[PDB]
């Protein structure tokens, strides 16, 4: 624990400045400290958490996929070495090293001690995302299980959201967008993608007028994801 | 590109 | 040395990788591995050790900013602790690394090495550039002679440039724009940056006629720059 | 902002 001897308040104050310094990952090693020790997230801080290895694994997935593409092309009327394979390796071997840590944090110990409903499904969404990243890149024997640990993931959070939380909660609306574009490119299920993100829209929409004006920019901000995702694959 | 939150 | 057991090409080659990645850390680590294999850099080789470093302190730079300006308003009607000046320091002593890493290099042994003036000049370019970002966040007894250390690099590259070079090159234009840069917001001198950029332009202009269409595409864009800075200066 | 390159 590099981060055991700076205060937690330290801390949660050191990943808000990484944050507006955009140090995305300076912020995530100052959140991992924060959650070893051993106390639970508030609502802001679970989100500077999320932010935090959202953007660090989101840089290395957008360069996996760069590096793959080059890959791709190199095996179709194309010249031969290893270096493009041993590149992609090297990123890829770095991106789930920060999913494996994510997900043990999670396990260690977020989501066994999370009791409100809000809680337990933001980490139960993470522990689906990471899994989803790690399905990404998988090729071996293993991508059939972490497929089902995402699913299984994603799927319990599910059932608590639609048993605790109203159809417009941003937590809940997010969790459905990203179980269905895991749907959608992941686990070969294009018509259950689609089919979620409709019922998830749409009731929501039903439920708006019950919302204070000005309080749920976030909530309209995924609806809108969900309706972008629905015009591209219809 | 598949949108997520 | 890291990388001492990768082949010389196999790190130019990784290094592009990176670039199109913009894995520009990587990007850096494979070029200083290429370096240190003891051989003089290409035109093209050169060009991928400045973007990279250039790219990596870039985002140092504009990090460190944010934070001081942070911490400058935390001193003047502003509540009080250390953690803002803790992290400045952080990103600092990181962004200071990074400058004597590439100074390191062109003292051992890119331009003692070089002969050519077209090298010669770009790596004092690169010299002067990271001193002044050095100087940038001097603030101790080291900031005068940070200070001497950028100008006498910027001073004997302009001394060659315009001995061994036309006045369109855009090693030459690129190292104008910088040297003006540096008397502008480091050494307290706007009007010589002021004459510097015009001149700098002015004798671009008129040598415009003796280049071929479409070849000189950088020494545009560097003119453009210069433009942009008088615009914004006078 | 000072324009280098
Ligand atoms: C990095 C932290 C900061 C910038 C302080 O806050 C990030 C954001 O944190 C909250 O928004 C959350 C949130 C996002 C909102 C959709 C952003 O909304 C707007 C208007 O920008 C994006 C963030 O990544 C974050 C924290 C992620 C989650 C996501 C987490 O899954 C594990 C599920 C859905 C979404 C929920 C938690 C959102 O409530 C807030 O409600 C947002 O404020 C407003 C006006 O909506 C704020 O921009
Ligand atoms: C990262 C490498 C790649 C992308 C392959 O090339 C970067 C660029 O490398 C060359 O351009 C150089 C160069 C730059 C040009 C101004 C870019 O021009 C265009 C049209 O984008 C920016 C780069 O940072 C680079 C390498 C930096 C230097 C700078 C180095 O100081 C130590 C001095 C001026 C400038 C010189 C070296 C430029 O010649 C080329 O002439 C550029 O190609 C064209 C059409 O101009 C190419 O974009
Ligand atoms: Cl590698
Ligand atoms: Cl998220
Ligand atoms: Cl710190
Ligand atoms: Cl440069
Ligand atoms: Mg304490
Ligand atoms: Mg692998
Ligand atoms: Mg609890
Ligand atoms: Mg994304
Ligand atoms: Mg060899
Ligand atoms: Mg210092
Ligand atoms: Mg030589
Ligand atoms: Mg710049």
């Amino acid at each position: 624990g590099a981060m055991g001897s700076m205060e937690r308040a330290s801390l949660i104050q050191k990943a808000k400045l990484a944050e507006q310094a955009e140090r995305y990952e300076d912020m995530a090693a100052f959140m991992k400290g924060a959650v070893e020790k051993g106390e639970e997230l508030s609502c802001e801080e679970r989100n500077l958490l999320s932010v935090a290895y959202k953007n660090v694994v989101g840089g290395q997935r957008a360069a996996w996929r760069v590096l793959s593409s080059i890959e791709q092309k190199s095996n179709e009327g194309s010249e031969e070495g290893p270096e493009v394979r041993e590149y992609r390796e090297k990123v890829e071997t770095e991106l789930q090293g920060v999913c494996d840590t994510v997900l043990g944090l999670l396990d260690s110990h977020l989501i066994k001690e999370a009791g409100d409903a809000e809680s337990r499904v933001f980490y139960l969404k993470m522990k689906g995302d990471y899994y989803r990243y790690l399905a990404e890149v998988a090729t071996g024997d293993d991508k059939k299980r972490i497929i089902d640990s995402a699913r299984s993931a994603y799927q319990e959070a599910m059932d608590i959201s639609k048993k605790e939380m109203p159809p417009t909660n941003p937590i809940r609306l997010g969790l459905a967008l990203n179980f269905s574009v895991f749907h959608y490119e992941i686990a070969n299920s294009p018509e259950e993608a689609i089919s979620l993100a409709k019922t998830t829209f749409d009731e929501a929409m039903a439920d708006l007028h019950t919302l204070s004006e000005d309080s749920y920019k976030d909530s309209t901000l995924i609806m809108q994801l969900l309706r972008d995702n629905l015009t591209l694959w219809t | 590109v598949n949108l997520s939150i």
